[PDB]
């Protein structure tokens, strides 16, 4: 895709070029500082994204998961082009937003799939972390071995016990994290997530029963805690 | 020259092995061993202070005139204190380098291995042992801008100890590898730079590596297990690079230390962003290098001596050895010489130092290694209770000025530091702390001084000296300066020790002892 030229052009004169708030702007150091913390999570903020170029909004949704992938490109060339004293230990990348504009549960429906998504929620039981598989290898004979991994947890939200529509039921959604935003959710918890909106790959695609049975998940891309009690 | 004197050595002999030292054994047990070689029996000494000169050799009183003097010397004119010598030879190797000239003539009792390129010093037979009146006393003091200039101003250490014994040696068909290790063993002993000057390290370069990169006396078939003869390279003196993590220098190090500023928050920051340049990862980073993965350990140096060009540590490369016997190891001489204070534990039995300097002199053969890891583990946590007390003085600030020098004391005594020389390290590893850092060195430059709790020997108010450090070779007045407040009251003071900075006052009899020596 030719366009796939100008977007990364418009990331790598941005990420090393540009000074907000009286220079030393931070992503000539919060690369490097999430590389002395060895963390993969270097983070963006729309407002100062718009603040550049509000182009990034229009042409995000009809895939943001390319745009995700025409994001980490341009990190992972940062990274190991300037460090590539980094090229041997962990050398995978993404990033992070933090559209600062809360939208509320109970609210995504038909046209909210799998677009521009901000939104909150609160936490209570799920389930331990655990890995999953990641790649496309089998054969050899005319695998289940070395084939890595990715871990992962269960989440469960539920929303605000004080902004409630006055008896209206308290309901519930199931969502997901992944291996690196994890090992953070606990119970009773409130946490602010950039969202996205999906189905499952296939949620039971047949002839069936009176209604189908269907799902609708969910990821973070970011997540920032609202609630933080210590330091 | 004892290539006559040597082949005197059948008859009767001691072999004193003389007070504290490291030197001590790596310059003897060569010869406990080169007694036998000559089928001679061998008698040794534990010694501790003058105190123990008399006290042992008293009980001596014989004739045997086959006899060691080191690191001693600077002790009395020895026949007016080894009086009962009518002819009996004594033999110096002493490393107590000032000596007076009282003790030198009548030369039959003492041997001059002396011959240097500084005669300053004749006359001082011509005015002290031989001084009209008015005249006499223009020339002794006239003089002694000179003679006083010696043994009333400042004091130093010279020389080896048994490398005077391997230049003999190499010569008798005796190629002891091993011994050479044991010369490099007294020669980071003192001779290091970091401790006592030498100056011509970087001229020994060629020296021992002369000795030996002339010899591979199997040249051509080398690849054996056992007693490979050792190689050079430029290596460290960081402190016990091997057994511990990187982390572990890089706080208990103090050439960071003094100028990276490790024990505070911006040092582990600004560590973290070198290590980035580096790139090593960091469970990498907190594991022992033996420990670690391979090509990181592998290529450590050879990174580290180059883009640690440029960041306030200039002084990292160094000229050293290291070597292995066969496949459980490969020890470093430099990872040896902090081990061997670990034995020199001052536990109240009474029978801890002696018998450990018997543990010690038993510790430097192949077949006695086992100990030696224990004492690695010692100094590791020695190493990390000196902060017991620096990030909670240094931020306290006990530090005190005092005029013309710079004042500390300590009021409670360590189990570790009933053993005295831990008073000279943590002085070495602090005045950097506030006193050079956080100021310009205008404040820094001055020596210090250092109380010592004696919570076990009753109060005596033990101590030791300090320089000021850049400038290190200009040698020390404190050979002198604590004579001050002695000469001028003097108070319940001893000079027991073999050493000149070294010093005994009582518990309470000490800050007057100070107003006096103020000055």
């Amino acid at each position: 895709l030719g366009p796939r030229t100008e977007i990364a052009n418009r990331f790598q004169s941005f990420l090393r070029t540009f000074v907000d708030e009286r220079g030393a702007y931070t992503y000539r150091d919060r690369i490097r500082r999430m590389c002395e913390q060895n963390m993969s999570s270097f983070v963006v903020s729309y407002t100062d994204l718009a603040n550049k170029e509000h182009v990034l909004a229009y042409f995000l949704p009809e895939a943001p998961f390319q745009m995700l992938e025409i994001f980490d490109k341009v990190a992972k060339d940062m990274v190991l082009s300037i460090f590539p004293t980094y090229e041997r230990v962990t050398t995978e990348i993404h990033v992070r937003i933090s559209l600062p504009l809360i939208e509320e549960l109970r609210t995504f429906r038909k046209l909210h799939l799998n677009q521009l998504v901000r939104t909150l929620g609160v936490v209570t039981a799920t389930t331990g972390v655990l890995p999953q598989l990641s790649v496309i290898k089998y054969d050899c004979v005319k695998n289940m071995e070395q084939t890595l991994y990715r871990n992962y947890q269960k989440i469960t939200l539920q929303e605000s016990p004080g902004r409630i529509p006055a008896g209206r039921i308290p309901r519930s959604k199931d969502v997901i994290l992944l291996a690196d935003l994890c090992d953070q959710c606990k119970p009773g918890d409130e946490l602010e997530v950039t969202g996205i909106y999906t189905n499952n790959y296939d949620g039971s695609l047949n002839t069936d029963q009176g209604f189908p049975v269907f799902a609708t998940v969910i990821i973070a891309n970011h997540v920032v805690v609202k609630d933080s009690k210590q330091v | 020259l004892r290539n006559d004197f040597y082949r005197q050595l059948v008859g009767k002999r001691i072999l004193i092995v003389v007070n504290y030292d490291i030197d001590a054994i790596c310059a003897s047990r060569i010869l406990q061993a080169l007694f036998k070689y000559d089928h001679m029996l061998y008698t040794v000494v534990p010694i501790m202070g003058v105190t123990g000169l008399k006290r042992a050799y008293g009980e001596h009183q014989g004739d045997v005139k086959y006899v060691v003097l080191v690191n001693c010397g600077g002790c009395v004119d020895i026949v007016e204190l080894l009086q009962p010598s009518d002819d009996v030879t004594f033999f110096i190797c002493d490393s107590h380098r000032p000596l007076d000239v009282c003790n030198i003539y009548s030369d039959r009792q003492v041997c001059i291995l002396g011959d240097a390129s500084l005669e300053e010093n004749i006359p001082a037979f011509e005015t002290i042992f031989y001084d009209l009146k008015q005249r006499a006393r223009r020339q002794w003091e006239s003089e002694r801008d000179r003679i006083m200039f010696e043994y009333t101003q400042f004091s130093y250490y010279g020389r080896s100890a048994a490398l005077m014994v391997f230049e003999l040696a190499w010569k008798l068909s005796k190629d002891n590898m091993d011994l050479l290790w044991w010369a490099i063993v007294g020669i980071t002993e003192q001779l290091l730079l970091g401790k006592i000057e030498s100056g011509a390290y970087t001229l020994e370069l060629e020296q021992i590596q002369s000795h030996v990169s002339r010899l591979t006396n199997k040249t051509n078939d080398q690849n054996t297990m056992s007693a490979s003869k050792i190689t050079f390279e430029n290596d460290l003196h960081l402190v016990l690079y091997r057994h511990w993590p990187v982390t572990e220098s890089m706080r208990y190090s103090r050439y960071s230390s003094c100028q990276l500023k490790l024990w505070t928050l911006r040092g582990e920051k600004r560590l973290h962003e070198l290590l980035l340049e580096m790139g090593l990862p960091l469970v990498h980073a907190r594991q022992t290098y033996g420990a670690m993965d391979l090509v990181l350990r592998k290529e450590f140096f050879s990174m580290v001596e180059r883009l640690a060009e440029k960041y306030d540590i200039a002084d990292i490369v160094y000229g050293t050895f290291t070597l292995s016997y066969g496949y459980r190891s490969r020890y470093a001489a430099a990872d040896y010489v902090y081990a061997l204070l670990a034995i020199m534990e001052s536990v109240k039995k009474h029978k801890t130092p002696e018998d450990c300097f018997l543990e010690a002199s038993d510790a430097l053969s192949r077949q006695h290694k086992q100990l030696l890891s224990a004492g690695i583990d010692q100094a590791k946590l020695l190493h990390a209770a000196v902060f017991r007390q620096v990030q909670s003085s240094l931020e306290a600030r006990q530090v005190h000025s005092a005029g013309s020098f710079f004042y500390y004391v300590l009021q409670e005594e360590h189990a570790f530091f009933s053993y005295p020389y831990a008073l000279g390290l943590l002085a070495r590893f602090l005045l950097r702390g506030h006193v050079a850092t956080s100021r310009a060195r205008q404040a820094s430059d001055l020596p210090l001084i250092a109380s010592c709790p004696l919570n076990a020997s009753e109060g005596m108010c033990l101590l030791v000296g300090i320089v000021p450090v850049r400038e290190d070779s200009p040698r020390n007045f404190f050979g002198k300066a604590f004579e001050q407040a002695a000469q001028k009251s003097g108070v319940a003071l001893l000079q027991d020790f073999f050493e000149p900075a070294v010093v005994q006052l009582r518990q309470s009899d000490l800050t007057r002892f100070l107003d006096s020596l103020t000055v």
